[PDB]
């Protein structure tokens, strides 16, 4: 009986309890703050704040060279990597049979299972007349038809961390079991050894849980495309149209999609969404195309289009005040903490040299206008052509310091280039009187004065804007000369654009080559080693308020995440704190023994 | 051994931490507490030497 | 600066001290070090200090600790005496990591004491005025308790 307002009234006390924890989190012994790291008077938190304390321990010397630590710094609870726990990745979409329509049948709302053969939910999906007979066309096969397949892209992080670009088809009568066997092949979730578990969840979605302890950077996004006839009547025609042509329905699925890209105006390589007219038995027909977003929402892409499902990284940084960040974090190959400036490209890439490695950038600048750039770090090369005359171009190879002298100017080695230079690059997208360059890599040698002048403009640029690698690893930027940022960013890779090997079939096509990730329309999850109060509590409050067991994309919060997700997040947190709880007494009883024998 | 000297007791409870470690190795603190008891043990060998 | 290090002090031994430029906690794309033996002179020390003693070598320059450095003059012949300054920009924090070099603190280059024996040995008065200058912190503003502990 909890009306919405009822759920807030319940939530209010939790909100009080939330601050109760914040108060507790801010606790001190008369200024000896329990959370300060090593420095007593550090008041560590607020309702909306970060950890405010050192990370050394409060320590006292009693030794021939001995300290004595007796606390825990606040972060080590507040944002601590409780590395035992694993990713909970789920589809925001939910699935059902669709011969019935569930607006016809909202009370019914039956979810897919192994029995749910693929024909059934495409049943009405084939058509606009939406009148197909559930049994006699599909199951009471006295009058059943021929049927074509469906298409799917997939992108995700293999639990080890490797990248892959893949495409695959779905056959007309497929079931859950067909999906699972290919899933085992696709992820290496082998029968001999699994790496993640697959489930259909409490709310009707499809969920996967990771077996890898402390895996923070498991992510997923997928898109499926399908053709659509108009009429139940039209479909039977394609049997005869196709089969007397000598082909089942399945060939027809192939024709429309390729033609769309053949002139991308007919549906681009990635934005494939055009309805098309085609020939079967060289009878003329027109057909509609389906779009499927396994992260679907109230989305308009970075381009400003009503975002087409291919819009994964076609989303900007996520906005919070003067701060914007790519929620798709950059995370350590290990503890899964986050990046540092001097990290060369060598530490990052998958390859001996940055072969064919190249990147693209999108920037809606602080000056309003958008400035988008492409970079081949394989040659340490950055670029920009002139709008009026792109023939003229701006040349810059990446640069560095000397060993002992101002004897300067031979270009960086490709693999060596580091993260700090990235944040430096954002410094260039700063303001108003912005810079430009031109250089020749004379045996790599160049004029440092050009670099030095660039450096000086950068050292003045210090004040403009911030780049940060946050406590979630999210690729973060803050508008310093603002409390609300007039800036937006989006990035992508260009070994993408090159795809798995065609012709694409029901057997998965899988290729490698894209080497980095960016801000994108990522999977949904709240649980992982590292904690964060605001995301964990406030996101889960929203779901209770809306009553959404987990989520709703159309809900103002398109990433409403909680309620059912809270269960194991509680499983995580009970352990997370208990570890911290038992830790302190170990000091206390340890110190007792030392003091006691010292006393004696 | 007024108070059976720390080393021999460090070992003792350390070995108590062992049977605790058998209780739950997934409870990492069993390691840490176990490790600590030896830490007193070893450093106590070290100080006696000095 | 002519005088060699050991000749000016017989505690000087083969040692090194590193310099990582810091916010109250620090960084590693900007870091200098100075090297010592039982023979070298301050002039050499100043050369490692006051030069393009790089810390991010790949055959170019700039983008180092040197960003934080500065120097100045202030003297008057009306006195016949004056002040000469060697500094890094305050607003940055600093740390200095020594291994067996033993010179600067002894000669109170930033040391605690002035005077050499109980006739003149004394606390530096700035410390007498403000014990807050006794920040327990090696690393930052007061971002460390250690020094309080270390002197135990």
């Amino acid at each position: 009986s909890n009306s919405q307002t009822s759920r807030e009234a319940i939530a209010k006390e939790l909100e009080r309890i939330k601050e109760s924890i914040v108060q507790l989190a801010n606790t001190s012994v008369n200024g000896q703050y329990l959370f300060a790291g090593s420095q007593v008077a550090n008041k560590p938190f607020d309702s909306n704040g970060n950890y405010y304390g050192d990370k050394n321990n409060i320590n006292v010397v009693t030794g021939a060279g001995t300290e004595s630590p007796y606390n825990i710094p606040g972060w080590d609870l507040f944002f601590k990597a409780d590395g035992d726990y694993k990713k909970q990745i789920s589809t925001n979409v939910s699935f059902t049979d669709n011969r019935w329509d569930l607006n016809k049948d909202p009370d019914k709302t039956k979810y897919l299972t192994g029995d749910s053969k693929w024909q059934q939910l495409i049943g009405q999906g084939y058509v606009k007349d939406n009148s197909l007979d559930a049994d006699k066309d599909f199951e009471y096969d006295d009058s059943k038809l021929d049927f074509p397949p469906t298409t799917l892209y997939v992108q995700g992080t293999k639990p080890d961390g490797t990248s892959f670009k893949s495409a695959v088809l779905v056959k007309p009568e497929d079931t859950l079991e067909d999906v699972m066997e290919n899933i085992g092949a696709l992820y290496g979730n082998t029968p001999n050894n699994k790496v993640v578990e697959v489930s259909m969840n409490d709310s009707g979605q499809i969920q996967i849980t990771d077996l890898k302890q402390g895996n923070n950077k498991l992510d997923f996004h997928a898109v499926a495309f399908t053709p659509q006839a108009d009429t139940k009547d039209e479909l039977k025609n394609i049997i005869e149209a196709a089969n007397q042509e000598g082909i089942s329905m399945n060939e027809v699925t192939n024709r429309v999609m390729q033609a769309s890209t053949a002139a991308p105006s007919n549906g681009d390589i990635t934005k494939l969404n055009n309805p098309v007219t085609v020939t079967i038995n060289n009878q003329q027909f027109t057909i509609d195309l389906k779009q499927t977003d396994f992260i679907k929402s109230k989305m308009t892409d970075t381009d400003g289009n009503a975002a087409n499902g291919a819009d994964y990284d076609n989303v900007y940084f996520e906005k919070n005040g003067n701060t914007v960040y790519g929620n798709v974090s950059q995370v350590i190959k290990g503890s899964n903490a986050y990046a540092t400036d001097s990290t060369k490209l060598s530490e990052v890439m998958a390859g001996d040299s940055l072969n064919g490695t190249t990147l693209n950038l999108k920037v809606n600048s602080k000056g309003g206008n958008s400035y988008d750039v492409t970079i081949n770090l394989q040659t340490s090369t950055v670029s920009y052509p002139d709008p009026n005359n792109p023939g003229q171009t701006i040349s810059f190879p990446i640069m560095h310091t000397n060993p002992a002298t101002g004897n300067s100017g031979v270009v960086t080695g490709s693999n060596d280039i580091t993260y700090g230079q990235i944040n430096d690059i954002i410094g260039m997208f700063a303001a108003d009187k912005i810079p430009t360059t031109t250089i020749q890599a004379n045996n790599g040698q160049i004029n440092n004065a050009d670099y030095t002048q660039i450096q000086q403009l950068m050292k003045d640029s210090q004040a403009t804007v911030d780049v940060s690698m946050d406590y979630k690893g999210r690729i973060s930027v803050t508008d310093k000369l603002s409390s609300g940022t007039n800036i937006e960013i989006s990035l992508s890779d260009s070994q993408s654009g090159q795809f798995p090997a065609p012709p694409f079939t029901t057997t998965s096509t899988v290729q490698n080559g894209p080497n980095f990730s960016f801000s994108a329309n990522n999977s949904l999850t709240i649980d992982e080693p590292n904690v964060d109060i605001i995301k964990d509590l406030d996101s889960m409050i929203d779901a209770v308020l809306k009553g959404n067991m987990r989520a709703d994309s159309e809900s103002e919060n398109p990433r409403n995440t909680g309620m059912q997700g809270a269960l194991e997040r509680l499983d995580h947190l009970a352990d997370h704190v208990s570890k911290l709880n038992t830790t302190m007494g170990a000091y206390h009883n340890t110190i007792e023994g030392v003091n006691t024998r010292t006393s004696f | 051994d007024l108070q059976n000297t720390g080393i021999l007791q460090d070992l003792e409870n350390y070995n108590k931490a062992w049977n605790d470690f058998a209780s739950n190795p997934n409870e990492n603190a069993t390691k840490i507490a176990l490790v600590k008891a030896s830490q007193t043990l070893t450093e106590s060998v070290n100080n006696t030497f000095a | 600066g002519d005088i060699p290090l050991v000749n000016y002090d017989r505690t000087i031994q083969p040692g090194s001290f590193d310099i990582v430029i810091y916010d109250d906690k620090g960084d590693k794309k900007l870091t200098k070090t100075i090297t010592i033996d039982v023979n070298t002179t301050m002039n050499d020390i100043m050369r490692q200090i006051n030069a393009n003693t790089d810390d991010n070598d790949n055959k170019n320059s700039n983008d180092d600790v040197d960003d934080h450095i500065n120097a100045s003059f202030s003297y008057d012949a009306k006195t016949g005496d004056g002040l000469f300054q060697i500094n890094a920009k305050s607003g940055f924090k600093v740390a200095i990591e020594d291994k067996g070099t033993n010179f600067a603190g002894a000669f109170s280059i930033g040391g605690f004491f002035s005077g050499t024996d109980a006739s003149d040995m004394k606390v530096k008065d700035s410390i007498l005025n403000d014990p807050s200058t006794v920040r327990a912190s090696s690393n930052g503003v007061d971002s460390g308790n250690d020094m309080a502990n270390k002197i135990i």
